[PDB]
DNA sequence: TTTTTTTATGTACTCGTAGTGTCT
DNA sequence: AGACACTACGAGTACATA
């Protein structure tokens, strides 16, 4: 071997704001903006793996067409980003001259922008206050909460929501016709259940699948990546029965090599997001899954201390 | 010499294909090295399935015998900060080897010890140099990974050691040594093991030095049991038939001569009566919950200390008033 | 520059004081301090006048972001003549080169102001200057941030001090309690916004009708800026707004923003969260969030009134006190747990446990009405006193140690009550000739006065002696004083 | 058993700082031909390599092939404890373990014995380099040192473009960008001021600012300092000593 | 007073004969002496036999002792200061006078005074209850690897919070309390010698079962009710009962009398008056359940209870910090039972 | 309606004495 | 030979932690 191929995420990256399958309302209103212009300040929020990053970019991109090497700054988490660049490099951009059409704006794109820290965020507030004329800053993160109010009083704010089914299918459907792929329904339904909403993740699993396997078939698909781990760990707590949700957790998790702290930690998140059942039974469920996890950092973390949770959850169930 | 290395080092897997248990994530990585397209990899499962062998014997294969120089393989033993990563690894993945020409490779081995921050700068060095180098993340928890960056690796679960593969690998070790192994004491020996490569190799050593002879002899299961200090089914099935069926003092002696005859340890007790009563088929689950959460409190409890007769006393008194309500 | 490169935010920005919106009683308080600064300054600030605005010289504007702060102090600083000077957190603010900088300008005048025009009949006030200081909040917290660098500046300065903040009531803005004069904007009425926001949109052909301004203020939470961008960024997909797509828009521009530590135990302790009703629309993970908003004060303020309110969600059987001692419980439980987080090994992943035991179940098993007003955590109160009694119990057992051989908190039981009847007990049974006793008495065991005056703060019940001390007859004492000052 | 005695103990000095930023642990190859030392860097974008004779050596006595692996950070210090007018003695028993550096004085008796914990550093340093490159040219050391110092201050990556009889030095970043462009001369009144230049194909790439200026920090060796660049390979900066040389192996960035 | 008469040697011990023997026997061979732990409640008079017991190893000079500073500086900047009793013969460290910071002063200090050094210098440990089980993991090593220079005194009240291997590695001499005759000996050498005037001698009897067994108590209750009646004990003279006591006396009266919410909010004031004035939270609930169980208006099926519950916040308190979170449970889970 | 709650490493900022290459 | 701009590494001070 001496060199590998670009993945299907990176290849299949898209590079207008037409290819992107993500929210139609957000992205049409980008699109819209692209073609009118004056672009405001806005902060793109939601979960990884839904086109956030891509979106800005192609806006970005269709925006300053070919002058986007010398009017769009780029800063990623990857890069400092504290109070001093925010200063120095950030403001001598906004006050950089450059002759743009009378319908563009230069575009600072701060990737992971939950991530700067409060001086900086702070700094950025009259930095995008006084040079609003001639700069535009657009932040995609994943939580908003971490940006500070004043920032967010001066943008738009955009929620990405999840993908739902068809919008995936359909987004894996044209990138098979693009590599003539062999696949099957099931195959593409494994595929979109694992996902779990991620567009990222699924190209991923299915660009992995193929190049391990070749046929897209939901065997193929198991047998390389296993089935989600909040599912099993929901169905183990929503058994009727002692030995079934014992077995279960013996077969599906502990004979699988999940680690128990794994196992709590995740019953303790499908406790907390679960709505089966009512809001008393879910905080004592959640009590004992902590008292289990008290355990279990102490390093006592075994197959006991699970079924002995377990036990407990359903003598709780057991009225 | 490879001589003074303990066993679990001196047959640490340099190829592929001496790497036991592993079968479908094996072919599929050695599938996506042959073909090139190599994703990034993240490797989840328990300590001993051999995620760091795997990985090392992997960039032997594609990088050749010069490994140490075209790899940057840090782990949690080196200080991984986010400033160490923005220097460090950007600058690795910005450039190109110095010794050859190909994708780069970096190892972050044990990276759940990793600073969210530190996970936050590097979710975007995955996303930007991904055409001349590829990452490799090790995990024994997925919880301590961001979901960003979780989501941007192809996942690998390393599932524990079969009894076909740690038998193989008994065979290779019992073939490159001069030593002779029972068939009931390599049973026993997997038993004890939970898919554990490293208690395997470690305690075959051990038994290898309890032999005292010039190993003319063969290694039993009296021999695994006494220098594993692991208590034998035999006494196991004893002890609980005496404290299911025979009396309260006649079943504290029982114990007591048990756990004092060949110095067992009453948490080993505790963990092999759990697991020889998950096979009972018994009536309403209320005896099970009894037995499970007392149990659970007394292992919690030998876990900080205290009298080890009262404790026995207890794992007596729990286990009968579980069954007592079993009629 | 063009008209459709500014923001709507700019091109609608108010040029004067007459298009602001509410809060005119603050500018107009504003206006008659900056009015009478000079009137203020030549008498040196000791006559404050019918307004009270004369005898602070600095002004300190705080209030939510986005109402107007720093565009009703730069148009007062335009309309009154002074000449504006503006410096903020997006410029270095340090100890060393910001307090030099603002030193050399609070009693220098100004270049600008002088070269531009000074021969006209203006005003005299043109060679001033006025210091605004944006995002005073965002400063550092500690002195070499310039916090108590510009409190202390804010005392001896010839010119107009400006202080525009977002957050006013924090500990960093400790020293800016008693220094510059107060003044809060407030959320602005419906009227005003709506009549802007209808010229505003009969300006761009924007169609846009009188019902749905409401619900936007009423979710934005007084904000015109972000009401300004939100109909920027839609007018230009939908042209026409009205009650039909309104609730898509209020769902997806919805001001997500933490609660204070007060609002907080509001909405733990409200009993309609926990219904079976309200808990499919503020689900437990928002009851979580809520904690996660203020996990430092909330658990405090829930141990604080969770005994304070009636509760609504009593089971059939159980009383107001059985719910409460079952959520003291869990407030017991929930206090080991941060006993375990804030302790060695770090185990900050018990944080969302925490959650729970400590704040979401105490609530819910008391949520209801509430009987009073919402109190402070006096825990905070009450451990700054015990630990301050500690060091005085600790000063007074090392000074003791010579011949008492005893601990701490053996001497706090045991021998006070003892020292009290040896020391203070003479004073009060036999007049001014018992002081040369209690001075051997004290030295006996190397006590001080402060030593004698501290031990006296240590008893309780039935044994106060603050006003013990004040029926000492005061020719006792101060024969006392006298005598241990020789 | 190892025995090494410098004629300048200077020189040791000098060298050890060459490496002192860019290189953090090292393992001294010694044999009867003289002292070899491969390292690299924490992040591998560079490969040091200096090779001295035993011509440097005043004195030399290798009984066996001897690995010395230590540490750079402190190696420096005992340099520094030295004099300069000072004689250097490197003294390791049959096992290497514990360099013991010996510092006498010339003009007086002084006797400074200093020691150094040796480190086991499992991975092998002694590949050799040696392809054909595309260019190779020879400038002033303080001369190229100027201009990497000058356009570092620009941006992180500096492009290097050889061409017909035409060097180029590359630097654009977000205050401004910047370019120097030299011809190669022959000075016959000055030897070591000249710039030659032999080129087959023409060449452009592009490095990172940071190795670049600490690549320059060994110009107080050699008053000439040799380039040889190719088609992605390891650039060759070599800096020759009256008894060997110096070379940095940098890797470029990929486009 | 409690401090003019005092033993200053083993032969002028005046109870625990045994013990006096045993610690004789202990000092007669000095140099090959292990560590030791003294227990035992509080009050009996374990730290005057531990330096009735020094002065039995070394000269009389171990009573003229010290006190100097020592400051520390722990993984930031804060400085922790320290006062130390120091003698020519051995010195004192008391841990109970900082926060977490136990382990830094015990290693440090040790591992200094182990360094410099009859022919070993002797430590005593006070308050061994208060040194954090990572503390107590420190010394662990400490009390072994020097073992020719420093030995170990730990004078503790109860060894349920000392660790295992602590335990193991020094000696265990329990001090138990004097009877109430020993008291009672003591208390008239005590009135021969003050000069006090006892109408009747019972009355001393009377102060020891109010002190049960604690001498330190008994001694400054008799003082203090010596200055009430004017020197002049009489027949029927009231016993000083402490100010804390008598507001948790007050608060059990209030506890059995109501039984609410409104109640348990002055509760929670009583709770945090007396934590604010230099009051542990274990001895208050100890008290608070004793006096408690002795209200006769409650039955068996509500003492059980009641003292279940006081074990169970015991535990809680002690695996929490927030002492007050755990007394206002156990006074609302006492309420809900009566 | 109003201000502190231990230890523990990672992150970020600043002043800061210091070590060395350069200019009247 | 020397003075002082440039500079980079070291102690101080806080700020979070799902
Ligand atoms: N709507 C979409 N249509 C097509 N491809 C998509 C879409 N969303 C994501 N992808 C794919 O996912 C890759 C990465 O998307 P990103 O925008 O980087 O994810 P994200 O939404 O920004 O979440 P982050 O970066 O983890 S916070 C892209 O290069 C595409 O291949
Ligand atoms: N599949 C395997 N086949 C053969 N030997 C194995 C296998 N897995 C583990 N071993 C042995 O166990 C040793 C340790 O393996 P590692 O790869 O270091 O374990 P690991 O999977 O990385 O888990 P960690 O390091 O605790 S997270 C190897 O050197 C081998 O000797
Ligand atoms: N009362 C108001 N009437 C009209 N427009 C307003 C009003 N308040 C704010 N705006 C608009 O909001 C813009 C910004 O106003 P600012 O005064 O800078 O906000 P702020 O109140 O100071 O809050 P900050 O800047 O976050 S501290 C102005 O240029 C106006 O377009
Ligand atoms: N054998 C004894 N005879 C008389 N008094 C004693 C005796 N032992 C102790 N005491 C008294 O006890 C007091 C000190 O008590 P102390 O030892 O500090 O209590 P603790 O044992 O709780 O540390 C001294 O004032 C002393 O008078
Ligand atoms: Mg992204
Ligand atoms: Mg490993
Ligand atoms: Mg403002």
């Amino acid at each position: 071997t001496l060199s590998l191929q670009l993945p299907w995420v990176e290849k299949y990256r898209p590079q207008v704001l037409s290819d992107i399958v993500g929210n139609k309302e957000t992205i049409d209103r980008l699109q819209q903006i692209a073609k009118d212009g004056n672009m405001p300040h806005m902060i793109i929020s939601g979960m990884p793996g839904i086109g956030k990053t891509t979106s800005v970019h192609c806006l970005a991109h269709e925006l300053l067409g070919r002058s986007y090497a010398d009017g769009v700054l780029e800063l990623n988490a990857s890069d400092d980003r504290g109070i001093d660049v925010v200063r120095n490099q950030i403001k001598h951009f906004a006050q950089k001259k450059l002759h743009l059409p009378p319908g563009k704006h230069k575009i600072v794109i701060l990737d992971e922008a939950d991530s700067m820290t409060a001086g900086a965020q702070q700094a950025l507030r009259r930095t995008m206050e006084l040079y609003s004329n001639s700069t535009r800053f657009a932040f995609a993160c994943n939580q908003s909460n971490k940006i500070i109010e004043p920032l967010q009083s001066r943008c738009a704010i955009l929620r990405y929501s999840k993908l739902s089914d068809e919008d995936v299918l359909k987004r894996l459907l044209q990138i098979i016709k693009l590599e003539d792929v062999k696949y099957t329904n099931d195959g593409l339904e494994a595929i979109i259940f694992t996902a779990e909403g991620d567009m990222r993740q699924a190209i991923n699993n299915l660009q992995s699948t193929v190049a391990g396997h070749g046929l897209v078939n939901a065997d193929n698909v198991f047998k390389i990546v296993d089935s989600p781990h909040p599912l099993i760990v929901k169905k183990m707590l929503l058994a009727s029965n002692l030995e079934d949700s014992i077995q279960i957790l013996r077969t599906d998790l502990w004979k699988k090599g999940y680690s128990s702290i794994d196992i709590v930690t995740t019953s303790f998140r499908v406790t907390k997001n679960l709505a089966q059942v009512k809001e008393s039974v879910r905080l004592e469920m959640i009590k004992e899954i902590g008292l289990t996890h008290m355990r279990i950092l102490e390093g006592v973390g075994t197959y006991l201390q699970l079924a002995s949770m377990l036990a407990k959850i359903h003598k709780l169930n057991n009225k | 010499s490879k001589e003074n290395l303990p066993w679990v080092e001196k047959y640490r897997p340099e190829t592929l294909d001496e790497v036991y248990g592993q079968n479908e994530v094996i072919t599929t990585v050695r599938k996506f090295v042959d073909e090139g397209k190599l994703p990034h990899l993240l490797f989840y499962g328990p300590p001993g399935t051999g995620k760091t062998s795997t990985i090392v014997a992997l960039a032997r294969e594609i990088y050749g015998k010069n490994y140490s120089n075209m790899v940057l393989e840090l782990n949690a033993s080196d200080d991984r900060g986010i400033d160490v990563v923005r220097n460090q690894i950007k600058d690795f993945a910005s450039t190109r080897q110095i010794f050859s020409k190909g994708f780069k490779l970096i190892i972050l081995d044990e990276a759940d010890a990793m600073t969210n921050a530190a996970q936050n700068a590097l979710r975007r060095v995955i996303e930007r140099y991904t055409k001349n180098t590829r990452f490799c993340v090790l995990a024994n928890y997925a919880h301590k990974l961001t979901p960003a960056l979780l989501s941007r690796c192809t996942r690998f679960r390393f599932q524990p050691l079969p009894q076909e593969a740690i038998e193989r690998r008994i065979a290779n070790v019992l073939v490159h040594e001069k030593l002779k192994l029972s068939p009931n004491a390599e049973k026993a020996l997997i038993e004890l093991s939970n898919g554990d490569m490293r208690r395997v190799l470690n305690v075959l050593q051990s038994c290898k030095a309890t032999l005292d002879n010039p190993d003319e002899d063969e290694i039993s299961d009296d021999v695994i049991y006494e220098c594993c200090g692991a208590p034998r089914p035999s006494d196991l099935k004893a002890v609980l038939k005496s404290i299911l069926e025979d009396d309260w003092g006649t079943a504290h002696y029982t114990l007591n001569k048990v756990r004092s005859a060949k110095g067992l340890a009453l948490i080993d007790l505790i963990e092999g009566i759990v697991k020889i009563l998950e096979d009972y088929e018994l009536q309403n689950e209320e005896t099970r919950v009894h037995l499970l959460t007392k149990l659970a409190d007394i292992e919690y409890s030998i876990s900080k200390g205290g009298n080890d007769q009262i404790q026995g006393s207890a794992v007596i008194g729990a286990i009968k008033a579980s069954f007592e309500n079993e009629t | 520059v063009r008209e459709e490169d500014k923001l709507w935010t700019v091109k609608y920005a108010p040029t004067n004081l007459q298009q602001v919106c509410g809060n005119k009683g603050s500018v107009m308080k504003l206006k008659n301090w900056l009015a009478n600064w000079e009137n203020s300054k030549k008498n040196s600030f000791k006559h404050a006048g019918k307004d009270g605005s004369g005898v602070f010289r600095a002004a300190m504007l705080y209030g939510p972001p986005g109402i107007g702060k720093t565009t009703a102090a730069h148009l007062v600083a335009q309309e009154l003549g002074y000449d504006i000077l503006e410096q903020n957190a997006s410029d270095v603010r340090s100890k060393t080169l910001l307090n030099a900088g603002v030193k050399n300008a609070l009693d220098n005048m100004s270049v600008v102001g002088y070269f531009k025009h000074n021969e006209e009949a203006q005003n005299l006030n043109g060679k001033h200057f006025v210091i605004i200081m944006d995002e005073v909040d965002g400063m550092s917290g500690g002195d070499r941030g310039g916090v108590g660098q510009l409190a202390q500046f804010c005392r001896k300065t010839s010119t107009p001090l400006i202080l525009i903040c977002n957050e006013r009531n924090l500990p960093k803005m400790r020293p800016f309690d008693r220094v510059c004069l107060d003044i809060q904007f407030r959320r602005p009425d419906a009227n005003s916004i709506k009549s802007r926001l209808m010229t505003i949109a009969i300006r761009e052909k924007f169609k846009l009708d009188p019902n749905v301004i409401d619900r936007l203020i009423q979710t934005t939470r007084g904000d015109i800026r972000q009401v300004i961008n939100l109909l920027s960024t839609i007018s230009t997909t939908t042209k026409t707004i009205n009650h039909e797509n309104i609730n898509e828009i209020s769902k997806a521009w919805e001001k997500n923003i933490a609660l204070k530590p007060f609002d907080i135990a509001h909405k733990m302790l409200d009993g309609q969260i926990y219904s079976d009703i309200g808990s499919r629309n503020f689900t437990l993970n928002d009851k979580i969030a809520l904690y996660f908003d203020d996990f430092d004060f909330t658990p405090l303020m829930i141990q604080e009134n969770y005994l304070s309110t009636r509760p609504s969600v009593l089971k059939p059987g159980q009383s107001h006190l059985e719910a409460v001692a079952e959520a003291a419980n869990c407030i017991s439980l929930g206090d080991i747990v941060e006993k375990k987080i804030r302790s060695s090994e770090q185990l900050w992943s018990l944080l969302p446990l925490h959650a729970v035991l400590s704040s979401v179940y105490p609530a819910s098993k008391v949520a209801g009405h509430m009987a009073g007003r919402i109190n402070f955590t006096a825990w905070l109160g009450q451990n700054s006193k015990s630990a301050k009694y500690y060091r005085l119990l600790q000063e007074i057992h090392y000074h003791t140690r010579l011949g008492t051989s005893t601990d701490k908190i053996g001497l706090r039981l045991d021998y006070l009550p003892t020292f009290r009847k040896r020391l203070l007990d003479p004073f009060l049974k036999q007049g001014a000739d018992a002081i040369s006793s209690v001075i051997e008495v004290m030295d006996d065991y190397y006590l001080t006065k402060e030593d004698w005056d501290s031990i006296m703060e240590f008893f309780v019940g039935p044994d106060v002696t603050t006003a013990i001390i004040k029926k000492i007859p005061a020719t006792v004492k101060s024969g006392f004083t006298r005598k241990y000052n020789s | 058993m190892l025995e090494a005695k410098f004629e300048e103990a200077s020189l040791f000095k000098r060298i050890i700082d060459g490496f002192k930023d860019c290189v953090q642990l090292v393992n001294f190859q010694c044999k009867e031909d003289g002292i070899i030392a491969q390292a690299v860097d924490d992040s591998r974008v560079l490969l040091v390599s200096l090779e001295i004779g035993v011509e440097a050596f005043q004195e030399y006595r290798c009984d066996h092939p001897v690995t010395l692996g230590m540490d750079l950070t402190s190696l420096s210090k005992i340099l520094r404890c030295g004099n300069n007018t000072d004689t250097l003695t490197l003294i390791a028993d049959n096992t290497p373990d514990s360099i013991i550096l010996l510092f006498e004085d010339t003009k007086k008796d002084r006797i400074a014995e200093y020691s150094l914990k040796l480190m086991d550093i499992d991975a092998d340093f002694l590949k050799i380099e040696e392809l054909q490159y595309d260019s190779t040219l020879s400038l002033p050391s303080s001369e190229f040192s100027k201009i990497v110092r000058d356009l570092s201050q620009l941006s992180d990556s500096i492009n290097i473009m050889i061409t017909k009889e035409t060097i180029k030095f590359v630097a654009d970043g977000d205050i401004g960008s910047g370019s120097v462009i030299i011809k190669p001369f022959v000075d016959m009144e000055h030897p070591e001021t000249s710039i030659k230049l032999e080129m087959d194909q023409p060449v452009d790439l592009t490095f990172g600012a940071k190795y670049l200026l600490d690549i320059i920090k060994g110009s107080s060796l050699s008053d000439r300092v040799g380039i040889r660049l190719s088609s992605e390979a390891p650039a060759l900066f070599q800096f020759d000593l009256k008894s060997g040389f110096l070379q940095f192996f940098l890797a470029p960035k990929f486009n | 007073w409690v401090d003019k008469y005092r033993p200053k040697s083993l032969n002028a011990l005046s109870h625990n004969e045994e013990l006096t023997n045993f610690l004789k026997s202990l000092s007669d061979q000095p140099r090959d002496l292990p560590h030791l732990l003294l227990y035992g409640p509080n009050g009996t008079g374990k730290k005057t036999r531990c330096m009735a017991l020094l002065e039995s190893i070394f000269g009389p000079g171990v009573y003229r002792l010290k006190i100097d500073v020592r400051q520390f500086v722990t993984a930031s900047n804060r400085k922790l200061e320290l006062n130390v009793v120091s003698s020519p013969y051995h010195l004192e460290i008391t841990p109970s006078d900082m926060g977490n910071n136990d382990r830094i002063v015990i290693q440090e200090l040790l591992k200094e005074v182990a360094q410099m050094e009859h022919r070993y210098k002797c430590v005593i440990i006070n308050e061994a209850n208060s040194l954090t089980k990572d503390a107590q993991a420190a010394l662990r090593r400490t009390m072994e690897k020097y073992s020719k220079n420093i030995r170990l005194i730990m004078v503790c009240d109860s060894m349920s919070p000392i660790i295992a291997p602590i335990k193991s590695r020094c000696l265990l001499i329990r001090c138990p309390a004097p009877s109430d005759s020993e008291i009672s000996t003591i208390l008239s050498d005590v009135v021969t010698n003050e000069r006090i005037q006892l109408e009747t001698k019972d009355i001393l009897k009377r102060i020891a079962q109010a002190s049960n067994g604690n001498l330190r108590v008994s001694l400054l209750m008799l003082e203090s009710m010596a200055l009430n009646n004017e020197l002049a004990l009489k027949s029927s003279s009231p016993i000083i009962k402490p100010d804390w006591i008598i507001v948790i006396h007050k608060l059990t009266r209030k506890i059995v009398k109501e039984r609410s919410v409104n109640s348990l909010i002055e509760c929670r004031a009583v709770l945090y008056d007396l934590l604010a004035h230099c009051i542990p939270a274990n001895i208050i609930l100890k008290e608070l359940t004793f006096s408690l169980l002795d209200v006769e208006t409650l039955n068996t099926t509500n003492k059980s209870s009641i003292i279940e519950y006081s074990s169970v916040f015991d535990e809680r308190l002690s695996l929490g910090n927030k002492a007050i979170f755990h007394l206002e449970g156990f006074i609302a889970k006492v309420m809900c039972c009566l």
